[PDB]
Protein backbone atom coordinates (compact mmCIF):
# COMPACT_ATOMS: atom_id res chain seq x y z
CA UNK A 1 0.00 0.00 0.00
CA UNK A 2 3.33 2.30 0.38
CA UNK A 3 5.14 2.39 -3.00
CA UNK A 4 7.95 0.51 -3.34
CA UNK A 5 9.99 3.47 -4.55
CA UNK A 6 8.86 5.59 -1.11
CA UNK A 7 9.54 2.48 1.20
CA UNK A 8 13.10 1.92 -0.42
CA UNK A 9 14.13 5.78 0.60
CA UNK A 10 13.06 5.18 4.33
CA UNK A 11 15.73 4.52 6.64
CA UNK A 12 15.42 1.34 8.46
CA UNK A 13 14.61 3.38 11.63
CA UNK A 14 12.12 6.00 10.93
CA UNK A 15 10.23 9.05 12.50
CA UNK A 16 8.29 23.95 4.27
CA UNK A 17 11.33 26.68 4.29
CA UNK A 18 12.62 25.57 1.07
CA UNK A 19 11.27 26.29 -2.51
CA UNK A 20 11.71 24.05 -5.02
CA UNK A 21 11.78 24.77 -8.71
CA UNK A 22 10.42 22.61 -11.33
CA UNK A 23 12.24 23.18 -15.28
CA UNK A 24 10.17 21.06 -17.45
CA UNK A 25 6.96 20.54 -19.78
CA UNK A 26 3.63 22.64 -18.73
CA UNK A 27 2.12 21.69 -15.23
CA UNK A 28 -1.49 20.61 -14.61
CA UNK A 29 -1.61 22.34 -11.36
CA UNK A 30 -4.72 21.93 -10.02
CA UNK A 31 -3.99 18.17 -9.94
CA UNK A 32 -5.09 16.66 -6.56
CA UNK A 33 -1.81 15.96 -5.29
CA UNK A 34 -0.05 19.36 -5.83
CA UNK A 35 -2.73 21.61 -5.66
CA UNK A 36 -2.28 24.28 -4.00
CA UNK A 37 1.29 23.13 -3.47
CA UNK A 38 2.39 24.38 -6.83
CA UNK A 39 2.84 27.69 -8.01
CA UNK A 40 3.03 28.19 -12.23
CA UNK A 41 5.62 31.10 -13.16
CA UNK A 42 4.41 31.98 -16.40
CA UNK A 43 7.76 31.95 -17.34
CA UNK A 44 7.71 30.41 -21.24
CA UNK A 45 10.62 29.46 -23.18
CA UNK A 46 9.90 26.70 -25.58
CA UNK A 47 10.97 25.52 -29.30
CA UNK A 48 8.39 25.00 -31.68
CA UNK A 49 6.99 21.60 -32.26
CA UNK A 50 7.97 19.90 -35.30
CA UNK A 51 -2.80 18.78 -24.78
CA UNK A 52 -2.64 16.07 -22.04
CA UNK A 53 0.50 14.60 -23.26
CA UNK A 54 1.70 18.46 -23.00
CA UNK A 55 2.08 17.91 -19.15
CA UNK A 56 2.50 14.60 -18.51
CA UNK A 57 6.37 14.91 -17.90
CA UNK A 58 6.11 17.94 -15.55
CA UNK A 59 2.79 16.96 -13.58
CA UNK A 60 4.33 13.21 -12.73
CA UNK A 61 7.72 14.91 -11.20
CA UNK A 62 5.59 17.61 -9.48
CA UNK A 63 4.07 14.57 -8.01
CA UNK A 64 6.77 12.62 -7.17
CA UNK A 65 8.56 15.74 -5.37
CA UNK A 66 5.74 16.85 -2.96
CA UNK A 67 2.70 15.01 -3.99
CA UNK A 68 -0.06 14.13 -1.40
CA UNK A 69 -0.33 10.70 -1.37
CA UNK A 70 3.08 9.86 -3.67
CA UNK A 71 5.31 12.62 -2.83
CA UNK A 72 8.77 12.45 -1.45
CA UNK A 73 8.38 15.61 0.42
CA UNK A 74 4.56 16.10 0.62
CA UNK A 75 4.51 19.55 2.38
CA UNK A 76 6.87 21.04 -0.18
CA UNK A 77 6.00 24.18 -2.29
CA UNK A 78 6.78 24.85 -5.70
CA UNK A 79 7.71 26.56 -8.64
CA UNK A 80 7.01 25.63 -11.90
CA UNK A 81 8.93 26.77 -15.58
CA UNK A 82 7.85 25.49 -18.80
CA UNK A 83 11.17 25.10 -20.61
CA UNK A 84 9.83 21.32 -22.65
CA UNK A 85 7.36 21.80 -25.40
CA UNK A 86 4.69 19.34 -25.84
CA UNK A 87 7.11 16.90 -27.00
CA UNK A 88 9.30 17.28 -24.23
CA UNK A 89 12.15 19.24 -25.86
CA UNK A 90 13.53 22.15 -25.14
CA UNK A 91 16.61 24.26 -26.15
CA UNK A 92 19.76 24.88 -24.05
CA UNK A 93 19.19 29.15 -24.96
CA UNK A 94 15.40 28.30 -22.50
CA UNK A 95 17.16 26.75 -20.28
CA UNK A 96 19.55 29.33 -19.50
CA UNK A 97 17.22 31.86 -19.88
CA UNK A 98 14.87 30.07 -17.08
CA UNK A 99 17.89 29.40 -14.60
CA UNK A 100 18.70 33.55 -15.06
CA UNK A 101 14.89 33.93 -14.08
CA UNK A 102 15.17 31.80 -11.04
CA UNK A 103 18.17 33.69 -10.12
CA UNK A 104 16.35 37.46 -10.78
CA UNK A 105 13.40 35.70 -9.15
CA UNK A 106 15.42 35.55 -5.45
CA UNK A 107 17.19 38.76 -5.64
CA UNK A 108 13.70 40.79 -6.16
CA UNK A 109 11.80 38.53 -3.74
CA UNK A 110 14.47 36.85 -1.50
CA UNK A 111 12.95 33.20 0.26
CA UNK A 112 14.96 30.17 1.95
CA UNK A 113 16.75 27.93 0.63
CA UNK A 114 16.43 26.88 -3.07
CA UNK A 115 16.50 23.56 -4.43
CA UNK A 116 16.30 23.32 -8.46
CA UNK A 117 15.60 20.44 -10.43
CA UNK A 118 16.89 20.07 -13.75
CA UNK A 119 15.01 16.90 -15.11
CA UNK A 120 16.48 17.29 -18.67
CA UNK A 121 19.67 16.73 -20.93
CA UNK A 122 21.31 17.75 -24.06
CA UNK A 123 24.96 16.81 -24.93
CA UNK A 124 27.84 18.42 -23.16
CA UNK A 125 27.24 22.46 -22.87
CA UNK A 126 29.88 24.50 -21.67
CA UNK A 127 27.44 27.55 -21.76
CA UNK A 128 24.86 25.49 -19.64
CA UNK A 129 27.26 24.40 -17.39
CA UNK A 130 29.03 27.68 -16.55
CA UNK A 131 25.47 28.79 -15.73
CA UNK A 132 24.98 25.57 -13.41
CA UNK A 133 28.22 26.47 -11.52
CA UNK A 134 27.27 30.44 -10.80
CA UNK A 135 23.88 29.42 -9.84
CA UNK A 136 25.30 26.89 -7.10
CA UNK A 137 28.11 29.08 -6.19
CA UNK A 138 25.39 31.74 -5.86
CA UNK A 139 23.71 29.91 -3.00
CA UNK A 140 21.79 27.68 -4.89
CA UNK A 141 21.02 23.67 -5.02
CA UNK A 142 20.39 22.17 -8.18
CA UNK A 143 19.42 18.44 -8.71
CA UNK A 144 19.54 17.01 -12.19
CA UNK A 145 19.12 13.83 -14.06
CA UNK A 146 22.14 11.69 -15.11
CA UNK A 147 20.55 10.89 -18.56
CA UNK A 148 18.67 7.76 -20.09
CA UNK A 149 20.74 6.60 -22.59
CA UNK A 150 22.92 4.23 -21.15
CA UNK A 151 26.00 5.94 -21.11
CA UNK A 152 28.98 7.99 -19.30
CA UNK A 153 27.15 11.03 -17.40
CA UNK A 154 29.69 13.31 -18.08
CA UNK A 155 28.99 14.03 -21.97
CA UNK A 156 25.65 15.36 -20.99
CA UNK A 157 24.79 18.37 -19.71
CA UNK A 158 23.69 19.48 -16.77
CA UNK A 159 24.29 15.95 -15.84
CA UNK A 160 28.38 17.06 -16.29
CA UNK A 161 28.12 20.17 -14.61
CA UNK A 162 30.49 20.61 -11.44
CA UNK A 163 28.38 21.64 -8.09
CA UNK A 164 24.91 19.87 -9.63
CA UNK A 165 23.90 16.80 -7.19
CA UNK A 166 23.66 14.41 -10.49
CA UNK A 167 21.04 11.57 -10.50
CA UNK A 168 21.09 7.90 -11.56
CA UNK A 169 17.66 5.79 -11.63
CA UNK A 170 17.64 1.87 -9.98
CA UNK A 171 14.53 -0.41 -10.03
CA UNK A 172 12.83 -2.14 -7.91
CA UNK A 173 15.70 -4.87 -7.77
CA UNK A 174 18.33 -2.34 -6.81
CA UNK A 175 19.76 -2.82 -10.62
CA UNK A 176 20.10 0.14 -13.14
CA UNK A 177 17.43 0.85 -15.27
CA UNK A 178 17.99 -0.86 -18.79
CA UNK A 179 15.69 -1.08 -21.73
CA UNK A 180 17.98 -2.18 -24.28
CA UNK A 181 20.06 0.01 -25.74
CA UNK A 182 18.18 2.93 -23.24
CA UNK A 183 18.94 3.26 -19.02
CA UNK A 184 20.37 5.33 -16.41
CA UNK A 185 23.48 6.94 -17.46
CA UNK A 186 26.48 6.11 -14.78
CA UNK A 187 30.36 6.73 -14.80
CA UNK A 188 32.33 9.39 -12.21
CA UNK A 189 29.59 12.63 -12.61
CA UNK A 190 26.76 10.88 -11.15
CA UNK A 191 26.70 11.46 -7.49
CA UNK A 192 24.06 8.49 -6.79
CA UNK A 193 21.25 6.55 -7.96
CA UNK A 194 17.46 6.71 -6.81
CA UNK A 195 14.28 4.74 -7.82
CA UNK A 196 13.54 5.50 -11.43
CA UNK A 197 11.42 2.54 -12.75
CA UNK A 198 7.92 2.12 -12.65
CA UNK A 199 7.55 5.32 -9.79
CA UNK A 200 3.41 5.71 -9.15
CA UNK A 201 2.33 9.67 -9.63
CA UNK A 202 -0.12 12.48 -10.94
CA UNK A 203 -1.29 11.90 -14.17
CA UNK A 204 -2.22 14.96 -16.36
CA UNK A 205 -4.56 12.82 -17.86
CA UNK A 206 -7.29 13.65 -15.26
CA UNK A 207 -7.40 15.58 -11.90
CA UNK A 208 -7.53 12.33 -9.87
CA UNK A 209 -5.28 9.57 -11.56
CA UNK A 210 -2.47 8.41 -11.07
CA UNK A 211 0.17 6.49 -13.66
CA UNK A 212 3.59 4.96 -13.21
CA UNK A 213 6.15 6.65 -15.25
CA UNK A 214 10.36 5.41 -15.26
CA UNK A 215 13.28 7.81 -15.91
CA UNK A 216 16.46 9.56 -14.64
CA UNK A 217 14.12 12.60 -13.75
CA UNK A 218 11.97 10.72 -11.84
CA UNK A 219 15.16 9.50 -10.06
CA UNK A 220 16.44 12.83 -9.86
CA UNK A 221 12.80 13.98 -8.23
CA UNK A 222 13.56 11.92 -5.34
CA UNK A 223 16.68 13.34 -4.38
CA UNK A 224 15.34 17.04 -5.03
CA UNK A 225 12.55 16.14 -2.43
CA UNK A 226 15.20 14.37 -0.03
CA UNK A 227 17.18 17.17 -0.21
CA UNK A 228 14.22 19.69 0.62
CA UNK A 229 13.40 17.95 3.37
CA UNK A 230 17.61 17.97 4.61
CA UNK A 231 17.33 21.86 3.85
CA UNK A 232 14.35 21.90 6.36
CA UNK A 233 15.81 20.64 8.97
CA UNK A 234 19.48 22.37 8.26
CA UNK A 235 19.09 25.56 6.23
CA UNK A 236 22.13 26.71 6.78
CA UNK A 237 23.94 23.85 4.61
CA UNK A 238 26.14 24.62 1.61
CA UNK A 239 26.14 22.18 -0.99
CA UNK A 240 28.59 20.48 -0.09
CA UNK A 241 26.96 19.58 3.13
CA UNK A 242 23.86 18.92 1.72
CA UNK A 243 26.16 16.38 -0.77
CA UNK A 244 27.84 15.04 2.27
CA UNK A 245 24.97 14.10 3.82
CA UNK A 246 22.97 12.47 0.85
CA UNK A 247 26.09 9.65 0.20
CA UNK A 248 26.13 9.37 3.94
CA UNK A 249 22.25 9.19 4.39
CA UNK A 250 22.23 6.42 0.66
CA UNK A 251 22.02 2.89 0.94
CA UNK A 252 25.56 1.14 -0.22
CA UNK A 253 26.37 -1.49 -1.91
CA UNK A 254 22.92 -2.79 -3.31
CA UNK A 255 23.90 -1.80 -6.82
CA UNK A 256 24.83 -5.06 -8.71
CA UNK A 257 27.81 -3.18 -10.54
CA UNK A 258 27.80 -6.16 -13.59
CA UNK A 259 24.90 -3.99 -15.38
CA UNK A 260 27.97 -1.08 -15.80
CA UNK A 261 30.87 -1.67 -18.58
CA UNK A 262 34.06 -2.89 -16.61
CA UNK A 263 35.94 0.75 -16.88
CA UNK A 264 32.97 2.26 -15.11
CA UNK A 265 32.65 0.25 -12.24
CA UNK A 266 35.44 1.76 -10.40
CA UNK A 267 33.85 5.46 -11.10
CA UNK A 268 30.73 4.45 -10.80
CA UNK A 269 28.89 5.79 -6.86
CA UNK A 270 27.58 2.52 -5.73
CA UNK A 271 24.18 4.66 -3.39
CA UNK A 272 20.64 4.51 -3.49
CA UNK A 273 19.49 7.75 -1.96
CA UNK A 274 17.46 7.44 1.30
CA UNK A 275 15.93 10.19 3.64
CA UNK A 276 18.08 10.86 6.76
CA UNK A 277 16.98 9.25 10.45
CA UNK A 278 14.89 12.31 11.72
CA UNK A 279 30.38 13.95 12.97
CA UNK A 280 32.51 13.51 10.52
CA UNK A 281 31.98 13.18 6.63
CA UNK A 282 33.97 12.08 3.84
CA UNK A 283 33.62 11.60 0.34
CA UNK A 284 35.68 9.48 -2.41
CA UNK A 285 36.30 12.12 -5.26
CA UNK A 286 37.66 10.18 -9.15
CA UNK A 287 39.67 12.44 -11.46
CA UNK A 288 39.14 12.23 -14.87
CA UNK A 289 41.93 9.64 -16.44
CA UNK A 290 45.70 11.23 -17.08
CA UNK A 291 46.07 9.63 -20.72
CA UNK A 292 49.77 7.63 -21.71
CA UNK A 293 52.16 10.09 -21.07
CA UNK A 294 55.16 9.62 -19.52
CA UNK A 295 54.86 12.65 -17.64
CA UNK A 296 50.87 12.08 -17.58
CA UNK A 297 49.03 13.68 -14.39
CA UNK A 298 46.06 13.08 -12.99
CA UNK A 299 43.79 15.53 -10.84
CA UNK A 300 41.25 15.32 -8.02
CA UNK A 301 40.19 17.89 -6.42
CA UNK A 302 37.57 18.82 -3.34
CA UNK A 303 34.64 21.68 -2.92
CA UNK A 304 35.88 24.67 -0.97
CA UNK A 305 34.20 23.88 1.93
CA UNK A 306 36.14 20.59 2.07
CA UNK A 307 39.46 19.10 3.40
CA UNK A 308 41.89 16.70 1.46
CA UNK A 309 42.54 14.07 4.05
CA UNK A 310 44.10 11.57 2.02
CA UNK A 311 44.69 10.62 -2.04
CA UNK A 312 45.63 7.68 -3.82
CA UNK A 313 45.81 6.22 -7.29
CA UNK A 314 45.05 3.41 -9.87
CA UNK A 315 46.20 2.38 -13.15
CA UNK A 316 44.62 -0.95 -14.54
CA UNK A 317 47.77 -1.80 -16.03
CA UNK A 318 49.53 -1.18 -12.88
CA UNK A 319 51.99 0.99 -14.66
CA UNK A 320 52.17 4.07 -12.35
CA UNK A 321 54.32 6.07 -10.40
CA UNK A 322 51.91 6.99 -7.12
CA UNK A 323 50.69 10.12 -6.12
CA UNK A 324 51.10 13.30 -4.38
CA UNK A 325 49.10 15.92 -2.30
CA UNK A 326 49.85 19.04 -3.15
CA UNK A 327 48.56 22.71 -3.22
CA UNK A 328 46.98 24.79 -5.37
CA UNK A 329 45.41 28.14 -5.84
CA UNK A 330 45.85 27.55 -2.16
CA UNK A 331 44.19 24.59 -1.54
CA UNK A 332 45.32 20.99 -1.58
CA UNK A 333 44.36 18.65 -4.30
CA UNK A 334 45.11 15.23 -4.99
CA UNK A 335 47.85 14.60 -7.57
CA UNK A 336 48.36 11.13 -9.46
CA UNK A 337 51.75 10.28 -12.11
CA UNK A 338 51.76 7.90 -15.01
CA UNK A 339 54.57 5.39 -15.30
CA UNK A 340 55.70 4.81 -19.01
CA UNK A 341 52.30 3.61 -18.46
CA UNK A 342 48.74 3.91 -20.45
CA UNK A 343 47.19 6.15 -17.76
CA UNK A 344 46.11 6.96 -14.19
CA UNK A 345 43.27 7.84 -12.08
CA UNK A 346 44.08 10.18 -9.18
CA UNK A 347 41.06 9.41 -6.07
CA UNK A 348 40.87 12.39 -3.21
CA UNK A 349 39.34 11.80 0.53
CA UNK A 350 37.38 15.16 0.05
CA UNK A 351 36.09 15.30 4.06
CA UNK A 352 33.56 18.21 6.10
CA UNK A 353 36.28 18.72 8.72
CA UNK A 354 35.51 22.08 10.99
CA UNK A 355 37.79 23.01 13.54
CA UNK A 356 40.37 22.02 11.47
CA UNK A 357 43.16 23.08 9.21
CA UNK A 358 45.56 20.36 8.17
CA UNK A 359 48.61 20.78 6.37
CA UNK A 360 51.22 18.37 4.21
CA UNK A 361 54.27 16.77 5.53
CA UNK A 362 56.60 15.28 2.48
CA UNK A 363 59.25 13.12 3.64
CA UNK A 364 61.02 9.82 3.22
CA UNK A 365 58.96 6.81 4.54
CA UNK A 366 61.73 10.67 8.62
CA UNK A 367 60.07 8.26 12.04
CA UNK A 368 57.03 10.19 12.77
CA UNK A 369 55.15 12.20 9.71
CA UNK A 370 53.19 14.31 12.02
CA UNK A 371 55.57 15.06 14.75
CA UNK A 372 53.43 17.93 16.04
CA UNK A 373 50.83 18.04 18.75
CA UNK A 374 47.27 16.84 18.69
CA UNK A 375 47.99 16.18 15.20
CA UNK A 376 46.18 13.34 13.50
CA UNK A 377 47.65 11.52 10.54
CA UNK A 378 44.40 11.06 8.19
CA UNK A 379 46.14 10.01 4.90
CA UNK A 380 49.60 8.44 3.12
CA UNK A 381 50.55 9.60 0.10
CA UNK A 382 53.43 8.27 -1.91
CA UNK A 383 55.11 8.36 -5.31
CA UNK A 384 58.75 7.97 -6.76
CA UNK A 385 60.39 8.80 -9.62
CA UNK A 386 62.00 5.36 -10.98
CA UNK A 387 60.09 2.84 -12.24
CA UNK A 388 61.57 -0.05 -10.36
CA UNK A 389 53.02 4.16 15.43
CA UNK A 390 49.98 6.37 13.88
CA UNK A 391 51.41 8.90 13.16
CA UNK A 392 53.77 7.49 10.60
CA UNK A 393 54.01 6.36 6.99
CA UNK A 394 55.64 3.53 5.41
CA UNK A 395 57.25 2.85 1.90
CA UNK A 396 60.57 1.67 0.32
CA UNK A 397 63.17 5.16 -2.48
CA UNK A 398 59.56 6.83 -2.68
CA UNK A 399 58.27 10.48 -1.59
CA UNK A 400 55.56 10.24 1.08
CA UNK A 401 52.95 12.70 1.17
CA UNK A 402 51.17 12.97 4.91
CA UNK A 403 48.00 14.72 5.46
CA UNK A 404 48.23 16.26 9.32
CA UNK A 405 45.41 17.51 10.80
CA UNK A 406 45.16 19.04 14.06
CA UNK A 407 41.27 18.27 14.64
CA UNK A 408 41.00 18.30 19.03
CA UNK A 409 37.81 16.55 18.80
CA UNK A 410 39.21 13.63 16.79
CA UNK A 411 40.69 10.22 16.70
CA UNK A 412 42.31 8.05 13.91
CA UNK A 413 43.43 4.43 14.36
CA UNK A 414 45.34 2.55 11.51
CA UNK A 415 43.91 -1.35 10.55
CA UNK A 416 46.04 -3.48 8.53
CA UNK A 417 44.53 -6.47 6.60
CA UNK A 418 47.70 -8.48 4.40
CA UNK A 419 46.74 -11.55 2.28
CA UNK A 420 45.60 -12.00 -5.33
CA UNK A 421 43.41 -9.62 -7.50
CA UNK A 422 41.55 -7.75 -4.38
CA UNK A 423 42.24 -6.72 -1.00
CA UNK A 424 39.98 -5.17 1.25
CA UNK A 425 39.49 -3.62 4.89
CA UNK A 426 37.11 -1.49 6.11
CA UNK A 427 36.46 0.79 8.90
CA UNK A 428 33.99 -0.06 12.09
CA UNK A 429 30.81 1.11 12.74
CA UNK A 430 31.13 4.63 14.12
CA UNK A 431 34.38 5.45 12.47
CA UNK A 432 35.05 7.33 8.93
CA UNK A 433 37.65 6.22 6.45
CA UNK A 434 39.75 9.10 5.79
CA UNK A 435 42.80 7.57 3.96
CA UNK A 436 43.26 4.32 2.06
CA UNK A 437 46.48 2.75 0.77
CA UNK A 438 48.63 -0.57 -0.11
CA UNK A 439 52.01 -1.64 1.23
CA UNK A 440 54.45 -2.46 -1.47
CA UNK A 441 54.78 -5.93 -0.90
CA UNK A 442 55.25 -9.50 -3.58
CA UNK A 443 52.97 -8.60 -5.52
CA UNK A 444 52.42 -5.60 -7.97
CA UNK A 445 49.60 -3.62 -6.93
CA UNK A 446 47.33 -1.65 -9.23
CA UNK A 447 46.28 0.70 -6.99
CA UNK A 448 43.72 1.60 -4.07
CA UNK A 449 40.86 3.77 -3.25
CA UNK A 450 38.17 4.14 -0.72
CA UNK A 451 34.69 2.73 -1.70
CA UNK A 452 32.60 4.48 1.29
CA UNK A 453 34.52 2.82 4.46
CA UNK A 454 35.89 0.33 2.69
CA UNK A 455 39.55 0.67 1.70
CA UNK A 456 40.40 -0.96 -1.29
CA UNK A 457 43.67 -2.67 -2.90
CA UNK A 458 44.03 -3.73 -6.75
CA UNK A 459 46.80 -6.38 -7.60
CA UNK A 460 47.62 -8.60 -10.09
CA UNK A 461 51.57 -10.98 -0.44
CA UNK A 462 49.36 -8.20 -0.53
CA UNK A 463 48.33 -5.53 2.89
CA UNK A 464 45.42 -3.21 2.18
CA UNK A 465 46.08 0.01 4.68
CA UNK A 466 42.98 2.04 6.34
CA UNK A 467 42.96 5.39 8.62
CA UNK A 468 39.60 5.31 10.13
CA UNK A 469 39.01 8.45 12.34
CA UNK A 470 35.39 9.78 14.64
CA UNK A 471 34.70 12.85 16.50
CA UNK A 472 34.71 12.26 20.66
CA UNK B 1 41.28 33.69 -27.54
CA UNK B 2 37.56 33.25 -27.98
CA UNK B 3 36.52 30.26 -28.94
CA UNK B 4 33.02 28.31 -30.36
CA UNK B 5 31.53 25.48 -29.33
CA UNK B 6 28.70 23.32 -31.07
CA UNK B 7 27.03 20.49 -29.72
CA UNK B 8 28.91 16.94 -30.17
CA UNK B 9 25.64 14.71 -30.91
CA UNK B 10 24.75 16.48 -34.31
CA UNK B 11 20.83 15.48 -34.54
CA UNK B 12 20.82 17.64 -31.69
CA UNK B 13 22.61 21.42 -32.82
CA UNK B 14 20.35 24.00 -33.97
CA UNK B 15 22.52 26.16 -36.38
CA UNK B 16 21.37 29.95 -36.48
CA UNK B 17 21.17 30.52 -33.03
CA UNK B 18 24.21 31.35 -31.00
CA UNK B 19 25.06 31.90 -27.42
CA UNK B 20 27.20 35.07 -27.06
CA UNK B 21 29.08 34.74 -23.44
CA UNK B 22 31.34 37.65 -22.48
CA UNK B 23 33.85 37.73 -20.04
CA UNK B 24 32.91 37.50 -16.93
CA UNK B 25 33.12 41.68 -15.20
CA UNK B 26 31.32 42.59 -18.73
CA UNK B 27 28.10 45.06 -17.27
CA UNK B 28 25.14 44.46 -18.78
CA UNK B 29 25.38 47.91 -20.94
CA UNK B 30 28.86 46.75 -22.62
CA UNK B 31 26.77 43.36 -23.65
CA UNK B 32 23.91 45.42 -25.26
CA UNK B 33 26.42 47.52 -26.81
CA UNK B 34 28.81 44.51 -28.22
CA UNK B 35 25.25 43.19 -29.60
CA UNK B 36 24.65 46.01 -31.36
CA UNK B 37 27.80 46.18 -32.90
CA UNK B 38 27.92 42.69 -34.00
CA UNK B 39 24.19 43.65 -35.51
CA UNK B 40 25.62 46.86 -37.45
CA UNK B 41 28.50 44.68 -38.54
CA UNK B 42 26.38 42.60 -39.85
CA UNK B 43 24.19 44.82 -41.32
CA UNK B 44 27.01 46.38 -43.67
CA UNK B 45 27.49 43.25 -45.01
CA UNK B 46 23.85 42.41 -45.90
CA UNK B 47 23.04 39.82 -43.03
CA UNK B 48 19.71 40.27 -40.86
CA UNK B 49 20.33 39.83 -37.26
CA UNK B 50 18.19 39.30 -34.30
CA UNK B 51 18.71 39.43 -31.16
CA UNK B 52 17.01 37.53 -28.91
CA UNK B 53 17.47 37.98 -25.41
CA UNK B 54 20.39 39.76 -23.67
CA UNK B 55 21.70 37.65 -20.42
CA UNK B 56 22.95 39.30 -16.92
CA UNK B 57 22.72 38.08 -13.62
CA UNK B 58 24.51 34.49 -14.16
CA UNK B 59 26.57 34.95 -17.21
CA UNK B 60 27.03 37.97 -19.24
CA UNK B 61 26.04 37.92 -22.75
CA UNK B 62 23.34 37.49 -25.30
CA UNK B 63 21.22 35.13 -27.66
CA UNK B 64 21.80 36.07 -31.26
CA UNK B 65 19.75 34.70 -34.15
CA UNK B 66 21.76 35.10 -37.72
CA UNK B 67 24.07 32.79 -40.12
CA UNK B 68 26.79 31.14 -38.97
CA UNK B 69 29.09 33.00 -41.62
CA UNK B 70 29.14 36.23 -39.16
CA UNK B 71 31.16 33.85 -36.21
CA UNK B 72 34.33 34.67 -37.36
CA UNK B 73 33.26 38.63 -37.31
CA UNK B 74 31.00 37.71 -34.00
CA UNK B 75 34.56 36.07 -32.41
CA UNK B 76 36.11 39.26 -32.80
CA UNK B 77 33.78 41.50 -30.83
CA UNK B 78 35.41 43.66 -27.95
CA UNK B 79 34.51 41.29 -24.24
CA UNK B 80 34.02 38.27 -26.44
CA UNK B 81 35.10 35.06 -23.98
CA UNK B 82 32.94 31.84 -26.00
CA UNK B 83 30.21 31.28 -28.13
CA UNK B 84 28.59 28.53 -28.21
CA UNK B 85 25.49 27.31 -30.71
CA UNK B 86 21.98 26.28 -29.72
CA UNK B 87 21.03 22.82 -29.15
CA UNK B 88 18.20 20.72 -27.78
CA UNK B 89 17.73 18.84 -24.28
CA UNK B 90 15.02 16.75 -24.13
CA UNK B 91 12.99 15.22 -20.97
CA UNK B 92 14.82 13.05 -19.06
CA UNK C 1 6.32 1.85 -17.19
CA UNK C 2 7.65 3.43 -19.61
CA UNK C 3 6.12 6.52 -21.34
CA UNK C 4 6.82 7.95 -24.52
CA UNK C 5 6.70 11.53 -22.45
CA UNK C 6 10.17 10.93 -21.61
CA UNK C 7 12.98 11.09 -24.44
CA UNK C 8 13.65 8.53 -25.85
CA UNK C 9 11.63 5.43 -24.69
CA UNK C 10 8.07 4.41 -26.80
CA UNK C 11 5.73 2.85 -24.58
CA UNK C 12 6.54 -0.42 -22.63
CA UNK C 13 5.72 -2.19 -19.84
CA UNK C 14 8.07 -1.39 -16.51
CA UNK C 15 8.80 -3.00 -13.08
CA1 LIG D 1 27.86 16.01 -10.61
Amino acid sequence: SIPWNLERITPPRYRSLVEVYLLDTSIQSDHREIEGRVMVTDFENVPEEDASKCDSHGTHLAGVVSGRDAGVAKGASMRSLRVLNCQGKGTVSGTLIGLEFIRKSQLVQPVGPLVVLLPLAGGYSRVLNAACQRLARAGVVLVTAAGNFRDDACLYSPASAPEVITVGATNAQDQPVTLGTLGTNFGRCVDLFAPGEDIIGASSDCSTCFVSQSGTSQAAAHVAGIAAMMLSAEPELTLAELRQRLIHFSAKDVINEAWFPEDQRVLTPNLVAALPPSQLFCRTVWSAHSGPTRMATAIARCAPDEELLSCSSFSRSGKRRGERMEAQGGKLVCRAHNAFGEGVYAIARCCLLPQANCSVHTAPPTRVHCHQQGHVLTGCSSHWEVEDQPNQCVGHEASIHASCCHAPGLECKVKEHGIQEQVTVACEEGWTLTGCSALPGTSHVLGAYAVDNTCVVRSRAVTAVAICCRSR
Amino acid sequence: TATFHRCAKDPWRLPGTYVVVLKEETHLSQSERTARRLQAQAARRGYLTKILHVFHGLLPGFLVKMSGDLLELALKLPHVDYIEEDSSVFAQ
Amino acid sequence: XFVPTTFAFAEAPAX
